[PDB]
């Protein structure tokens, strides 16, 4: 899971 | 002009309507029941016995495609 | 044409089962919730180990336990506390338990190292195999010298059981192996086994057949006043002196009998007791404890 | 001016459709309501096991397959003499024994969406009895207490092991030579390092599959633990419902999120997508760098030794 | 002649006389009288029987015994009580000595059956040589299995001594011959020799040299491990196996020292205790006594 | 008719001898005192010794030689265990050992005229040490107490031997295969047999040189035990002083007297005569039957033994 | 004729009386010779050392066959 | 010694  | 030709667009918002409450009160019904298949499961080790289900997962990816079936013809 | 009010009358139903269902989805959403509330418990596990501690079973005892189960006693001179299963009776007596057979279900062929720190089970109903290991027996029987006492209750195949009974019971050092030495025999139907037995193919016997004094031996560290090797034959662990009148460590012989012709090098090897029951007779429960001779 | 001929075939079937489904939803959720009320009726008893306990007993799984343990099974360790014993699950076959279970996924037996403090004590099955037999041969769904992990690692120079299967049936390891949790006090903060392996250094090197920065937040060594009521992620924001643990279903070291999501939900199939997910992030049993973020382990687990 | 009748008063001056005689002759008879009652008595003999009685000396000491000295025991399964001497410390311990060498004035080289009753003679001062007799010996050491302990104490031709201790010290029945039997060596700076020596000659030496489980032996009765007569060629009585490692009932010899040259079939025959001296040094004072274990 | 010359011849001689003599024996009788008094000095000091007592011990000499005791010297015996052990000595040499010494006269050592108590409790001194040696392995003059002799003959058929030596050196014997004596309340009445010997059966058959109803009152056969306070003799009398315990000074199995007296008197030489006996009876150490009443023994001892 | 003829065969009497007497006194005293020399030879077992004598009886025997030379006169 |  990655958060711009 | 009046007896239909403008009160059957206060009605695409009653067919617009559904059809867009209905799609995402759909999904939603996937999530939760994914959620309660796990839920249940993860019971397994707490309780007496577990339940054996499978969930029809397949079904909804049908009938959410005749949704969009029906966004595409208005 | 525009002859439609049975098209408005349908399109309302749609509205309706639908709330009902948004409704009865964050109902249910509820009970989920208190669904996995109720989920996060472990399996409950019969096993428990009783909260008092002490130095032997008895000091467990005299502080206020009932129930004979697991414990852990902490020993003078020891590091680590370690677990045990104590055995109490109505008198209040605290029988602390180092081994323990009755239905062969473990393979008692173990090493040295094995029989030093133990291996088996140990079950609150006392219903497993074990050995509590050598080194643990060791600090326990060795305390500001307070005698203890070693009781060998056996259990025939015919429900029939017999004691015996050993004063000043004590267990050296693993540097002096693990040699086994007591004051006395101090009663007990079951008859004086360590005492060594009149087999009868040789005067020596009785004298090669007692355990007194003797040093533990393992296949793999012998210290049998044997030629050979006691431990590696008979398969155990166990005090051999030219080998031994008592193998409560033996290899379990389900009916109790048994003869030359089931024994690999054709020496009795069972958990014998030579002077209640002969050679091949191999008992069906076994159980060695110990308690503070004061009792 | 012509739009009239809708009334009369285009809509009798534009909402034809709304009844196949609003029928078929308003039903398809009593059968949900309906294994509920029944599972929850189910439990007003829970499993039962019982451990008889092995005799021998150490420090840590290690010593103990040193002074004889060689089954894989459950034992009862007590590693500094501050603390009681507590349980715990060796492996005495893969990899040459030694190894002491702190996390394990096998089934869907266990809740791993849990609050900070059950993370801290540990939850989950240790183990259940094997087939018969009087022992719990057989490892349960578990997650030894943080605190009993950090403790078991700020001992001496601990390695780290973590194997996962797939649905299908194959394997993979990443091994980590060096591997350690800070107390409580410190955010339980992980650090690892001597990636042997071939599942992907993700923990380290974070996923396979992210450029630069997007990489560097998928990064697990250095990070802190979270939970869904305990914040540590990597994410920095005013908003609340932008918490890695709570997206990503469960407790783990968190950084702006995940490249491997071990203790995450347990999918079955392995197979899973966004519109399942309950908040649509890749929540689940993954190990990026070696399924992506869509694919829910069969089995993952995580145990130690010194070394 | 009236005047040669002094006679008549010259007479009576005899007469004055006699008188005079009688009257000593009778002081005297009385005189001698007072000493007919001097010589009555016998002679005051100085070695005399302690009036306490007891089981073993310890049980003596116990009853309020002090004096080391000559006491009666009877142990428990034993007909008549025999007479022993009990050596008592300040702390009050009876030790009950079954064997004393110090000079060589006793000749060991006896037969079985005095090997059994017994010889030699016994002082209270404790300053004579004996062998106290198998059968006693044994009564002793057995009675309801309470263990007692052999304790060898040797003293060189430098009043240098030692100690010997083995534990639960035992001697069988006249029946299987006096097989002698302990626990364990307790300890003692004399060395355990019981449990053989390491002559070097040959490897099966310690072997063929220790004590323990050997029955007695006299030239009259072979009983050894060795093809020929140990009881004969050393001469003496004692547990021999394939000989000895120990032999304090051996051949007294001044000096200390010896060797092949004095020796009849040159075998070391001294009293000997080969792990503190050689096999040819022999003890100047030997003394093998016992007490209850317990203690 | 001129007898007036006794006066002037006879008389005065007569008076002169008279006097030498009472001056003579004055001179003895000042001479007597003085050696008395010396000899009740020496006394000031008894005489010791230090028998160490030998290992084994029996019921009786007989038992001990059985149980290994060779050597003719003092051993502890224990007969009956309603008494506790006494000294004795043990005779392992003469005709087979096994002899219990009861009697034995060597020297003068002893004095045996004595009380009816004394006798019953013995006297004298069983044994000294034999020069050097640690062990009293000489007999000395003594009297087994009569109690214990009594009960040492009441135990079993018992046989006596009695031997006696002469001062020129030659010897006899006079055994009786049967002998006993009743206890004190029988007056330790005598009771012999089976006469085998060399000296005369003195106590069954009486003196050689007595005929008819004089020899039969020689025989101690039957007789019971006299002292010279305790009269038992055969001889009835209202007449004290007759008592031939009181003659014959000593105590013994008196039966108007004689025919053997041991314990008798013991005078040095052996030839004596009656002008000589404080009593002018035949007192001391005889055995009529072989050398007549005037002959005090260099040696006389009596020495038991089973059969 | 008094003091002559018949107090002489008087004096006489009460003379031989006296001679007759120390006949008697040869007697009890060589039995006391005798009866001190074995009382003391007795202690040779009671006492440390007992007293080397000689009783040279012939005296005795002298005097009284000589005192006995003393009857045909009587 | 006898005694007549
Ligand atoms: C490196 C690369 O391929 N670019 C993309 C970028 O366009 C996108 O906005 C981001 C999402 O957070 O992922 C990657 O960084
Ligand atoms: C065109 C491209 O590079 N792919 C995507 C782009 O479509 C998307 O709008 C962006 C969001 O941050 O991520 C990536 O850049
Ligand atoms: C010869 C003999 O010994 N018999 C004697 C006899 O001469 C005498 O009358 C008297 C002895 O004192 O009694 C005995 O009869
Ligand atoms: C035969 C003999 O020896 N004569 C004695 C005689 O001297 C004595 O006086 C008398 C009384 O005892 O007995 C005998 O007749
Ligand atoms: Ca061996
Ligand atoms: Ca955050
Ligand atoms: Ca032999
Ligand atoms: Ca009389």
């Amino acid at each position: 899971g990655h958060r711009p | 002009i009046e007896v239909l030709k403008r009160k059957v667009i206060e009605k695409v918002q009653h067919i617009q309507l559904l059809q867009k409450n209905v799609r995402a009160q759909l999904v939603d019904m996937k999530r939760l029941e994914v959620d309660i298949d796990i839920k249940i499961r993860s019971c397994r080790g707490s309780c007496s016995r577990a339940l054996a289900r499978e969930v029809d997962l397949k079904d909804y990816e049908d009938q959410q495609k005749q949704l969009e079936q029906v966004i595409a013809k208005d | 044409e525009a002859s439609i009010l049975t098209h408005d009358s349908s399109i309302r139903y749609l509205q309706e089962i639908y709330n009902s269902n948004n409704q009865k989805i964050v109902n249910l959403k509820e009970k989920v919730a208190q669904l996995e509330a109720q989920c996060q418990e472990p399996c409950k596990d019969t096993v428990q180990i009783h909260d008092i501690t002490g130095k032997d079973c008895q000091d467990i005892a005299n502080k206020g336990a009932k129930q004979s189960g697991l414990y852990f006693i902490k020993p003078l001179k020891a590091n680590q506390q370690f677990l045990v299963y104590c055995e109490i009776d109505g008198s209040g007596n605290g029988w602390t338990v180092f081994q323990k057979r009755l239905d062969g279900s473990v393979d008692f062929k173990k090493n040295w190292i094995q029989y030093k720190e133990g291996f088996g089970h140990l079950s609150p109903t006392g219903t497993t195999e074990f050995w509590l290991g050598n080194e643990k027996i060791h600090l326990i029987s060795t305390q500001s010298a307070i005698p203890y006492a070693l009781r060998v209750e056996l259990e025939d195949w015919n429900g029939r059981t017999s004691t015996a009974d050993y004063a000043m019971f004590k267990v050296g050092p693993e540097a002096d192996k693990y040699r086994l030495t007591y004051a006395y025999f101090a009663g007990g139907d079951a008859g004086d086994a360590f005492d060594g037995f009149d087999f009868g193919d040789d005067p020596s016997d009785k004298f090669f057949t007692s355990h007194n004094g003797m040093q533990f031996s393992t296949w793999d560290n012998d210290n049998d006043k044997f030629e050979g090797n006691c431990a590696e034959q008979d398969g155990s662990g166990w005090w051999m002196n030219k080998c031994h009148a008592g193998h409560l460590n033996g290899v379990y012989y389900q009916g109790g009998t048994y003869s030359k012709a089931s024994t690999p090098n054709g020496y009795d090897n069972g958990i014998i007791w030579a002077t209640w029951k002969t050679r091949w007779y191999s008992m069906k429960k076994t159980t060695m404890k110990i308690i503070p001779f004061n009792r | 001016l012509y739009i009239d001929e809708t009334v009369n075939s285009n809509i009798p079937t534009n909402l034809r459709v709304l009844r196949s489904i609003l029928e078929n939803l308003r039903s398809k959720i009593q059968k949900l309501e309906s294994d509920v009320s029944a599972q929850m009726e189910y439990c007003r008893t829970p499993c039962t096991v019982s451990c008889n306990i092995p005799v021998v007993s150490g420090k840590e799984c290690e010593e103990i397959i040193r002074k004889g343990g060689e089954t894989s099974e459950m034992y009862l360790i007590q590693p500094d003499s501050s603390v009681k014993p507590y349980r715990v699950y060796c492996d005495m076959n893969t990899e040459n024994g030694g190894w002491t279970v702190i996390q394990n996924r096998q089934d869907g037996s266990v809740d791993f969406g849990r609050k900070w403090d059950p993370y801290k004590q540990g939850f989950g099955n240790v183990a259940t009895n094997t087939d018969g037999k009087n022992y719990c041969g057989l490892p349960g769904e578990y997650w030894l207490g943080n605190d009993k992990i950090s403790q078991l690692t700020r001992m001496g120079p601990t390695e780290l092991l973590i194997e996962m299967e797939d649905w299908k049936g194959d394997k993979v390891k990443a091994h980590y030579g060096g591997f350690t949790v800070q107390n409580e006090a410190n955010k339980y903060q992980i650090s690892v390092n001597k990636y042997r392996g071939t599942a992907g250094n993700a923990l380290m090197d974070g996923a396979s599959q992210l450029m630069g920065e997007n990489r560097t937040m998928t990064i697990h060594n250095g990070m802190f633990f979270s939970t869904y009521d305990r914040d540590n992620d990597g994410w920095l924001t005013s908003d609340p419902r932008k918490q890695c643990s709570k997206e990503d279903g469960g407790g783990w070291w968190y950084n702006r999120c995940h490249a491997a999501n071990p203790n995450g939900r347990y999918y079955w199939g392995g197979q899973y997508t966004w519109d399942m997910a309950k908040h649509g992030t890749d929540d689940g049993v993954v190990w990026m760098n070696w399924k992506g973020s869509w694919y829910s382990m069969r089995k993952m687990s995580m145990k130690i030794r010194p070394f």
